[PDB]
RNA sequence: CCAGGAUGUUGGCUUAGAAGCAGCCAUCAUUUAAAGAAAGCGUAAUAGCUCAGUCGAGUCGGCCUGCGCGGAAGA
């Protein structure tokens, strides 16, 4: 999956998701599957969505994740009294702004880019549309 | 799927231009024909395989009226057929007259010899004149 | 809509009677009786009967294109007459009509006697396949249908209640 | 014929007909595209 | 010229009269017999070349025999003897493989009298050079 | 090449900005030259449409404002958050 | 709706055999109003289905959005 292979913390505190997002334009490729719900992306569900993708296109083009978890997620286990110190590290998510750019796409069809991205959206939490490149 | 205007234009403004030089252009009904008996009428014109094509009769309506030509609309009623002589005699007429080996004339509409018309019952004046 | 755009013609001799919304066609075959929608506005001109919808509805035009199949068939019916041609496919399947009764003998241990309604006259041309005939299409297609229910051909030989203008489809019994 | 909120056309023979006020997908080409609660 | 009425065409080669192994009791089945397929089919078979794969209509309506008139050829057969090797591709398309020529399938396929739509003399001739370059090999003309 | 209807603006602001995305609408600017900047509001619509052509940003663009051609170019754009949708386009007096 | 829906050619290689319809490729040409070296079912290979002139004016479906629909089964 996707993670931090170091980090300068081990936790962190909640932080709220709030504003806009930055990623709105593709600068990579000439598709790609822009967000419009809010929400966080899981390391589980950023690699199972680009497996979708990845696999209805074969082997061809090439694909690009604009998205990164760099958030570690605390939580603790079944029969434990509140408090005793913070949880721990279980998996790590991605903040998505209304904006963000998920994925991109380049090297095949607009057609097969739709449909690609369909399967993909389908693994995500949030609501996604599809954008096309776009000059300045 | 349909043709584009543009796309459309050319194909009457075609159709018209051979109607010009046509020496001939005889009209008549092809249902129920197989392509095997099309082709036989078009190898027996004409060894190239090239003769007697369908058209519809709007088609044909704006094609001999992109050209001076009247008195025809009675011979674009249902499904037409129509048979050009771009070149060599059009005397041609025989062909197809004994093609369709019919007893009767009714398939044979009308047709139009050098810019002349001819009603059904000259289909057969012309089919049957000498060499 | 369109269908309703396409005024129905009535051959000589069929009377027809128009009293507000229901419609009486009387011809040479039994005598057919519907009540139209509410939305639909017969008009009787000439020889022929138009169909239009109704200012205050909300369908209108989806209402006139059946009344106009409707009475249409109802023509037709008056006229030339429906028919319905079932066979019954398989061994020991025979069929026999004493009267106003239709006996099937489907494999059951019991001769079926199916009771024809209104007016559905039927014969039998061969010990397996059924003739039905009436000025009602709806009432004919139903009776057909009834005698479709006693034993529905499988997809394996077709045995049963068949339509003569029916396709069935067989499939093989699997491997081991 | 197979049932859940989901309801798609497969074939070109699909279609997505309202009945009662139940969506249902009727076919005529294989029994196995027979949809119900869409 | 008619319509649908019988017209199977299973063969491996003119040389082989009647098999058995390849086809056999397949090209015999509904209204032809595994016999006389010597008698009518070589009826000038032997009197020209046997070794080109020649297939033939059936046409059978309930007169025991039946009347079936041998015509042209694949032209695909001239791909073996006429154009060059007679198979060994290597690679589809990894590589040019083979290459024919202009010359070369250009008298062999107008000896068709049987087949090929339009006397032109170059629209019908080109017609049997396409596929002689479909198969990786290259055009030479 | 491309005909764009303008109106001078009456009010700024990002309150007035709003009113006009509430009715078909968006707020926009023509600086450039030594003329003084320029408030317009520009139909939604209309440019939403125009704006889907390459040759919108490529190409010069002819602002009519109070009967008024003025040559301009696109300088920048800034599209709605995630909505197929425009909030301002800034133009420059070329 | 009633129609047509062809031909080179069963395209080449592979194979028991593949012919539009296992799979590698290739995807030009053709007579035309139009027909892809072929959409789905179907054959052991074929066959057989079949999709992409008349009638006479409306039809096709992505996007923004309002209001609804199914999704929705507890004592
Ligand atoms: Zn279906």
């Amino acid at each position: 999956m996707l993670q931090p292979k170091r980090t300068k913390f081990r936790k962190m505190h909640k932080g709220r998701n709030r504003g806009l997002a930055q990623g709105t334009d593709v600068s990579f490729g000439s598709f790609g599957l822009k967000a419009v719900g809010r929400g966080r992306l899981t390391a589980r569900q950023i690699e199972a969505a680009r497996r979708a993708m990845t696999r209805a296109v074969k082997r061809q083009g090439k694909i690009w994740i604009r998205v990164f978890p760099d958030k570690p997620i605390t939580e603790k286990p079944l029969a434990v009294r509140m408090g005793k110190g913070k949880g721990n590290v279980e998996y790590w998510v991605a903040l998505i702004q209304p904006g963000k750019v998920l994925y991109e796409m380049d090297g095949v069809p607009e057609e097969l880019a739709r449909e690609a991205f369909k399967l993909a959206a389908a693994k995500l939490p949030i609501k996604t549309t599809f954008v096309t490149k776009t000059v300045m | 799927m349909a043709l584009n205007l543009q796309d459309k234009q050319a194909i009457v403004a075609e159709v018209s231009e051979v109607a010009k030089g046509a020496l001939s252009a005889v009209v008549a009904d092809s249902r129920g024909v197989t392509v095997d008996k099309m082709t036989e009428l078009r190898k027996a014109g004409r060894e190239a395989g090239v003769y007697m094509r369908v058209v519809r009769n709007t088609l044909l309506r704006r094609a001999v009226e992109g050209t001076p030509f009247e008195c025809l609309k009675d011979a674009f009623v249902g499904p037409t057929l129509i048979a050009y002589s771009m070149e060599h005699p059009g005397a041609a007429a025989r062909l197809f007259k004994e093609f369709a080996k019919a007893n009767a004339k009714f398939e044979v509409k009308a047709a139009a010899f050098e810019g002349e018309l001819i009603p059904a019952s000259q289909i057969d004046r012309l089919a049957t004149l000498p060499t | 809509s369109r269908v309703a755009k396409a005024p129905v013609v009535v051959p000589a001799g069929v009377d027809v009677k128009i009293n507000g919304q229901v419609i009486t066609i009387k011809g040479k075959n039994g005598e057919l009786t519907r009540t139209l929608n509410d939305a639909v506005e017969v008009k009787h001109a000439d020889n022929t009967l138009t169909f239009g919808p109704r200012d205050g509805y909300a369908d209108g035009w989806a209402q006139a294109g059946t009344a106009r199949a409707l009475l249409n068939s109802m023509v037709i019916g008056v006229t030339e007459g429906f028919t319905k041609k079932l066979q019954l496919v398989g061994v020991g399947y025979r069929a026999a009509v004493k009267g106003n009764v239709i006996n099937l003998s489907l494999g059951f241990s019991h001769p079926v006697d199916h009771q024809l309604p209104a007016g559905i006259t039927a014969e039998c041309p061969t010990q397996t396949e059924i003739v039905l005939k009436g000025a009602d299409k709806q009432v004919i297609g139903q009776v057909a249908a009834d005698l479709r229910a006693y034993r529905r051909p499988e997809p394996y030989k077709g045995k049963g209640v068949r339509y003569a203008d029916e396709v069935v489809r067989t499939k093989e019994a699997k491997k081991k | 014929m197979k049932v859940r909120a989901s309801v798609k056309k497969l074939c070109r023979n699909c279609k997505i007909v309202k009945r009662d006020g139940v969506i249902r997908v009727i076919c005529s080409a294989e029994p196995k595209h027979k949809q119900r609660q869409g | 010229a008619k319509k649908v009425q019988a017209y199977v065409k299973l063969q491996v080669a003119a040389g082989m009269a009647n098999p058995s192994p390849p086809v056999g009791p397949a090209l015999g089945q509904q209204g032809v017999n595994i016999m006389e397929f010597c008698k009518a089919f070589n009826a000038k078979t032997d009197s020209i070349e046997k070794g080109l794969p020649i297939p033939v209509v059936i046409t059978v309506y309930a007169d025991r025999s039946f009347t079936f008139v041998t015509k042209t050829p694949p032209a695909a057969v001239l791909l073996k003897k006429a154009a060059g090797i007679k198979s060994g591709s290597g690679k589809p398309n990894k590589d040019k493989v083979g290459k024919i020529s202009r010359a070369q399938l250009q008298e062999i396929a107008q000896t068709k009298a049987a087949d090929m739509t339009g006397a032109d003399i170059e629209a019908m001739t080109r017609s049997i050079e396409g596929t002689a370059r479909s198969m990786g090999l290259v055009v030479e003309d | 090449m491309f005909t764009i209807n303008a109106e001078v603006r009456k009010e700024q602001g990002k309150g007035a900005s709003r009113r006009l995305r509430a009715a078909n609408k968006f707020p926009a600017i023509i600086y450039g030259g030594k003329e003084a900047p320029l408030a317009i509001e520009l139909d939604h619509d209309k440019v939403m449409n125009m704006q889907a052509k390459a040759e919108f940003y490529s190409e010069v663009l002819t602002i009519v404002v109070d009967g008024k051609e003025i040559k301009v170019k696109a300088q920048d754009v800034q599209r709605h958050p995630y909505k197929p949708k425009l909030q301002h386009i800034d133009f420059v007096r070329a």
